[PDB]
Order: structure tokens, then sequence, then C-alpha cells
């Protein structure tokens, strides 16, 4: 990793890049989620920006996945209750 | 004690982790920059010349 | 500093025999003001070693069982669980499901297989992916199996995906799969969302291997 | 400072040096001519560039 | 004192078959430059190979002239014939003809064959015939040599011959690390070839040349030690010396506590005896023939 | 069919330095073998320098001994410059005893059966009274390169000097044109070394060629 130019080419604000990559790295580090790109024993920050460069992560997809994996948890709870 | 295994730990924690270098009279905003360290036998900070 | 022979025992008129641990020396103490919170510290160290031995004996009492637990810490390719009576268990990521990811605050149950030689005691290593893992899982739901009413032979199942298993029964209006399923998959749903979304299935074992 | 002196010494021309006026099949053998002493560094030469 | 760190090449990270990037690690401090410089001067200066030396056209007498029906000048076609890469059997010279009256380019497949000549790239373009009433014809000579011989040193034209297979070689000695070794050298070679040989075998032939240019140059110890050499005070050894025993091997020759059947040993002497074992060195109840075991041999 | 270098003439023009001569060489190999053997000879050659000194009445190296006009530190520098050959050992312990007014030269060391001093006129210190005598033990060992004191002593009476295990001083090659053998464009490599007497010159060029051919073993057959 040297430059983050295409990670700004795909998220034009350059400040939303930091929020999306921080949210992604916090999901990968403590929450225990797998990276969507195969790593090379990089740290979670570079894996976050490496997922940004592929395009498969931004704030839209992160909100989609948090709503679907919150509805999945509450659906599992409701089907366990009733 | 600095035993023989902690240098491997240190090469595994430096790897993708920036530091901030700072010259003491910071005049403009290029006076604070961020690098990725390389371990040096010695006691000085080797700093790229163009920078 | 711990060596005698019979020729050296000839000075004691051959009173010593071969192999004894005959003590012939003494030692003192290491002090004062000082050396005694380091002695407090070493007293603590010795107490800790004794506690480790006690924990090993406690884990040897059971020697692997279908016990549950609650996650507390999340290590790299490892899950720390906290049971009762100040007990902790380590969940290997290699013995875990690929997609099924666990976090802190969740309660998982499985069969441990490590209470003998581990590391400074007995690191409780469970395996929530083995067949015997769900052997009493269905027994916890339908009690018939527990009271020898649902003949359950093998459990050829792949935890983390599909879990189809056949079961036999003594012809006495029992209906094995039925009891395992329940009212509209009542108990079936329990195992379905038990350790994780699994495609559990039950087959009415007929007779011999041909029907298997 | 050092690097502009290196580039200012690297690209100039003097009117007669070693390897004068010969023609070259690209910059690769230009480096192969300078590293073996058969041609001086600033001596004007026709080369082929792409 | 002679056994250095001896390397092996850790990877050959290669681009397409006539270009490679060969690394070397770990080398002793200061040896990256001497091996890079030795291999660089041998490859870049003196390799065996074959290339074009001189090309005489049937109707050209001069370096800077023109032919009817040709795009390029004759200067640019001599640039194009420098880039030709020919591998030859043990014929020193061999000569080739290029009679062609066609329309379009002149590829390398339009050159005559004549057996031993083997061309590596038929994609290569010598010149372009712009018409149909024109014809190219030349006596293109290849001649085996050992370096790079320009034309300003040697109806005939001259070509800068390029005998050696290499085109670009460079090294970049970066720093490597071993566990408790402070600073070393890691060699990195970057290299192209013209195509007549892959780069790995070029390094192997350079090393073979440089190696052929150098073939005209190239018992228990404390027991045999004295009892007076023991770590304890001298009275402990003097108890053994009461039987005129000065070396601990002879003290070992009588079983561990044989000295207990003698009043020359006292109360503190027995404590010294048990102490004087240190790291299981003496008084373990030994037995030899007289003095020497196998490693106590005469040499 | 490259012509191979063979040693032809070893002109021992003085006791320290000599001029070995390699002939013949094809053009280009002169500077290659010259720079290569120069860099090996300056880099890593087995020398025989000194490591530990224990002067008798001296606790630490910053003290002064009664009756010698140099400090103990200057005695350590003068012993650091000691040029000594050993023959059949790893390390060796030399013993020095001297009493009386005048210098303590390097020939006053009680030599063992294999240690050989190569420059016996070397001054260490100057005793300066009628009953004032030094009596030291010197530890001389093999090595390679420069091993200082900070990298590598158990009692308080040992004194550690730095260790410059390096026998050569100045290696200069001068390539030049070669005569008959009935072929021109051949070269002669004339290497004037500068030894301190502890290393034979043909042994030096032989060890340098062995080290370089060991380095090319990584990718030769």
């Amino acid at each position: 990793r040297v430059t983050v130019q295409d990670a700004v080419e795909k998220i034009g604000n350059r400040f939303d890049l930091v929020l999306v990559a921080a949210r992604r790295a916090r999901q990968m580090q403590v929450g225990g989620k797998d990276p969507l790109v195969p790593e090379e024993n990089d740290k979670t920050t570079v894996i976050a920006l490496r997922e940004i460069e592929e395009g498969l992560i931004n704030n839209q997809i992160l909100d989609v996945r948090e709503r679907q994996e919150q509805q999945e948890q509450e659906a599992a709870e409701l089907q366990a209750v009733t | 004690r600095e035993e023989a295994v902690v240098w491997d730990i240190l090469d595994e924690v430096i790897r993708e982790h920036p530091v901030l270098l700072n010259r003491a009279p910071t005049l403009h905003r290029l006076g604070i920059q961020a690098f990725e360290p390389v371990l040096i036998e010695g006691k000085a900070i080797q700093l790229h010349p163009l920078v | 500093t711990k060596e005698i022979t019979l020729e050296a025992a000839r000075y004691e008129d051959e009173s010593l025999n071969l192999g004894d641990y005959v003590e012939d020396q003494i030692e003192s103490v290491t002090f004062d003001r000082i050396t005694t919170q380091t002695a407090k510290q070493v007293i603590v160290q010795k107490v800790r070693e004794a506690e480790r031995a006690m924990v090993v004996d406690q884990f040897r009492e059971h020697e692997g069982e279908i016990i549950t637990g609650v996650v507390k810490k999340v290590n790299r390719d490892n899950i720390s669980l906290d049971l009762g009576n100040n007990a902790e268990a380590v969940i290997l990521r290699e013995d875990m499901l690929p997609r099924e990811n666990f976090r802190p605050g969740d309660r998982v149950r499985g069969v441990l297989y490590s209470v003998r030689p581990e590391a400074r005691g007995a690191q409780l290593f469970v395996t929530r992916s083995k067949p015997e893992m769900l052997i009493e899982l269905f027994r916890i739901e339908v009690p018939e199996i527990g009271e020898e009413v649902i003949e359950i032979k093998a459990a050829a199942r792949d935890p983390g995906s599909r879990a189809k298993i056949a079961v036999k029964t003594n012809d006495k209006r029992i209906d094995p799969v039925g009891a395992c399923v329940g009212m509209r998959g009542a108990r079936v749903q329990a195992v379905s969302t038990e350790l994780g979304g699994e495609r559990i299935d039950i087959v009415l074992w007929d007779d011999n291997p041909a029907q298997f | 400072q050092d690097v502009v002196l290196g580039l200012y010494y690297m690209t100039r021309d003097c009117v007669n040096a070693k390897g004068e006026g010969m023609v070259l099949t690209g910059p690769k053998e230009a480096e192969r001519l300078y590293r073996s002493g058969l041609a001086s560094l600033h001596a004007r030469v026709k080369v082929r560039i792409t | 004192v002679t056994e250095f760190l001896k390397p092996r090449l850790v990877d050959i990270e290669q681009v397409s078959s006539t270009h490679a990037k060969v690394t070397l690690e770990p080398l002793e401090r200061g040896f990256g430059h001497t091996l890079g410089n030795a291999l660089r001067r041998i490859l870049l200066s003196s390799m065996p190979g074959c290339a074009v030396t001189e090309v005489e056209i049937d109707g050209v007498l001069h370096e800077y002239s023109t032919k009817e029906g040709v795009q390029e000048d004759i200067l640019e076609i001599l640039l194009n014939l420098k880039g030709l890469a020919v591998r030859v059997q043990g014929k020193d010279e061999v000569i080739l003809t290029l009679n062609k009256s066609g329309i379009g380019p002149v590829t390398a497949a339009d050159i005559t064959h004549d057996g031993d000549v083997e061309i590596v790239k038929p994609q290569h373009v010598i010149c372009h015939l712009t018409d149909e009433n024109a014809s190219i014809s030349m006596r293109i000579k290849v001649q085996r040599g050992r370096g790079y011989v320009p034309a300003s040193t040697r109806g005939r034209l001259l070509v800068d011959a390029c005998y050696s297979p290499v085109e670009r070689i460079a090294y970049n000695v970066e720093a490597a690390r071993v566990e408790q070794r402070t600073d070393l050298d890691k060699l990195v070679i970057e290299m192209e070839t013209n195509g007549t040989i892959d780069p790995e075998e070029a390094i192997r032939r350079a090393a073979t040349i440089l190696a052929e240019q150098l073939e005209a140059f190239v018992f228990d110890p404390i027991l045999l030690r004295p009892v007076d050499d023991l770590e304890l005070t001298v009275r402990s050894a003097n108890c053994l010396k009461a039987e005129a025993i000065h070396y601990i091997g002879d003290l070992v020759q009588r079983t561990e506590v044989e000295l207990l059947k003698t009043p020359n040993l006292g109360k503190k002497s027995l404590t010294e005896i048990k102490d004087v074992l240190a790291s299981r060195g003496l008084s373990l109840g030994m037995r030899l023939e007289n003095w020497p075991p196998a490693s106590i041999a005469d040499e």
C-alpha cells in the first residue's frame, strides 16, 4: 500500500472514506468478520481500503448489510419465541 | 529483557501502521506528515530527502 | 547434591539401602520487611500453582461433557467462554463452523475433549462441530431418546450446513422422527436455530443396512 | 541539490567525446554503452525512441 | 573463521521469458556489491554469442544513401539489423541472403534458412517495401564473438555487433536481516535478454565463467583435569592426594564413595565430595582399564 | 576458451608488503578480479589480534599504576596495536614480566611454543623507577573483521580492549598491458598488498579466491 487515490475516486468526499473504512475495520477487527478480499497478512486498515478499491464496500452496502443482519437477528429471535 | 522473539512481534506490529513525524517549528500544514516506519540499527531517524 | 552410594553408606555401617531418599541436610529462610512482600508475592505464586492443580482435578472430574457457556473475550482464531464456579473454556476456530461466527454475550453448548495435558493446568477445549455434539442436543428436546425410546445409532451430519440423521425404535406406537420433530417441527426448530442455521433432518430407520 | 547536479551533469553535451555520432538501437544499449566505458556520458548520438 | 553465511536465491520473480528479476539473500556485509559488480561486468562485457557484423547491399556503396522503393534510410535499416538475434551452430561465420521482391513489410521469416541459422523472433521487421517495382537484396553476415564491437573500430557497410545475450542488467543492494545479525546485504538483479537465452541460464553461464577463472587458485575433560583444578578449596583435592591421586579420573576409577573406606577423608571432605559433582563430572562410580577411554586416544 | 590466471611472481619488496602478480587475463577480467580480490582482502581475512588484558595491580582501565609514565588506557592502546602470529590454537594467553628503568618492548613477552611476535621493537610503556614493575597477562585470539567491546569480563580485574582482527592495511591493484606468449590484448594484474606481518601474501590471495568461489557456489554447478 502506497496511495489511496482510487479509494477517493470511488468515494468522492475523502472524509467519508475515513468513516466508511473505520466502520469496515471495526467490523473486521473486533466483530470477527471475514475480509471480502484475500489478504496478505495486512492490517485491517489496509484491508478496509483494499475493499474500498474493489468497490464492494461503501456506506450504502454497509447500511444494507447492517439492516439485513439486524433483521436476521430479530427474525431468529421471533422464530425462536413463536 | 528484550528476548529473541519480541523483534518478530515488533516487525509484525510496525508493518502497516503509520507514525507522525513533526519538525519543531511547524510553520505550515506540511510540517506534520505521516510515514510507515522501517526499523534501523542505530539511533537516528532516517528521513527521505525530497520530503 | 542428592547422591549417595553403598561405599559412602559403609561410613554409616551399610545402614543405607539401594534407592532410598535419606535426608542428611537442612536449609533456613529468606528474611525480613523487605523480602516478605516478595515472599507474599511468592506465597501468591505457590497459591496460584495449587489453584491450577485444583482446576486440573476439577476438569478431570468431568473429563469432557455436553456443557454450555457464555463468550467473554474474542482472540485471533479462538473464542474464550466463561462457565460456572469460576471456569473458562477455549473454543478453537478450526473446530467451529466457517460462516457461523460467534461473538461475546452469546451462549453456545458442546462437548469438550481436553482435561489432561494442556498448558499450566487443563485448558477446557470444546468442539461444537462433532456429531456426538448434537447426540443429546435432540435428546434435550425430545426426552424419549434419553429414556431409551428413540434408537439413535450413528449421527452422520455436517454441523454448519445439513444435519440429516436416521433413528430406529422398538415397534410400540412410538414414531422416532415424529417425537424428534414435534408439533409442526416444535423441537426441530430448536436444533434448527440451536448452534446455528443447520438443515437438520430425521429418517424413519426401517431394518438392517439396506434401508439405511 | 545533489539530484539536480546529477541530472545537470547527466544531460548536457560536449563537442567531442568517446562514442561520437554512432547510432543506437534504443536507450537500453545506451546504458550498456555507458556502463562499459565504450561511450562517454554526454556525447551527441542518434537514438531510436518509442 | 572461514564459514560465512552462504546464500541461496530465494525467488526468481520473472516477467515474460526473456526478462527476469533474481534476488539473493542473505549475503555477508559488503558482498552484495562485489557479486553484483562481478556478474554485471562479466555479463555486460564478455559473453559468447553471435550477431550481424557486416551487410553489403548489391547496389549501395555508402553509409548514408537511399534505395528506390524503401521507407527507411539505410541508417535506420542498420538500426533494425542490430536488433536481430541469431543463434548459430559452431560455424564461426555464416552468411545469409535476403532476396525479396514483395509488397508490404519484410519480416524475419522472409530471410533464407541455410541450416544452422536459427532466428528467435520472426515478428521482427527489417524494412518496408513501399511499391511493387522494388526489391531488397543484401549479404547479411553473422560472425561469432565475445563482447560488443562497434563499427568505428573495425561496397561494404558496417554494423555495431552485439554478441552478448544481455541488454539491461542492474543490481539494487537492499538491506536484509537475520535474527541477531545487525546489518547485511541482499542482492537484487534485474535483467533482460535479447531472446537467444533465458535469463536464469545467463546467470548460470556468468557464474560458470567466473568460477572457471579461479580454479588455479583454490573423554571427560574435568576428569582428565587435575583435582587441584577443582572449584573447591585445595584440602578437598588433598584428601584424594592422600592416595597420591591428582586427577579426578583416577578418583572416579574407585567407585563414587570408595574413598569412604579411608580415614584420610574427614567430615567436611565428604561434603566437599558430594559438592564437587557440580554438573555430574566426578565420583559417579566409574571404571576404566587404566587411564584412557576411547576419546582419550593417543592423538 | 578463456585464459586462466596463474600466480607468477611474488616480489617481497619489504617485510610488511608484497606485490603478487596474476597473468594472463582476457580484457575486462583485470578490473573485475582486481576489485573483487581487493574487496575480499579488505573485508574478511583471518587476523590474530588481542582481546583481554589483566594488569596485576589495576582494578579498572581508568586508573594509574605507580611507576609507569603512561596511563593504563595508553597501555591498552599500545597493546591493541600488537602484531602477533599464532599457529595452532583458537585463543592463547601470553605472559609479560618486566622490571627496571626503561621501555617495556614487545620482545619482553614470554613466548609460548607457537606464538610468534612479528615486530619485536614495539614499545608498550616506559617503566621509570628501580623497583617498579608491571606484570600482565594478555589474551590473543583469532577472528574476522572488527569486534568491538560494546557487543561482547566476569571478575573486576579483566580489561576489554577492542578487537581489530584484520591483518591487511592497503590493497592496491594496478592493471597493465601484457607482452608475449604470442598474443596481444592480454592483461597483467599486479596487486601490492600491505600486511602487518601476520599473513603470507599467497595465503591471502588463496583465501580470498576461496571465499569468492564459495560465494558463487549459490548458483554454480
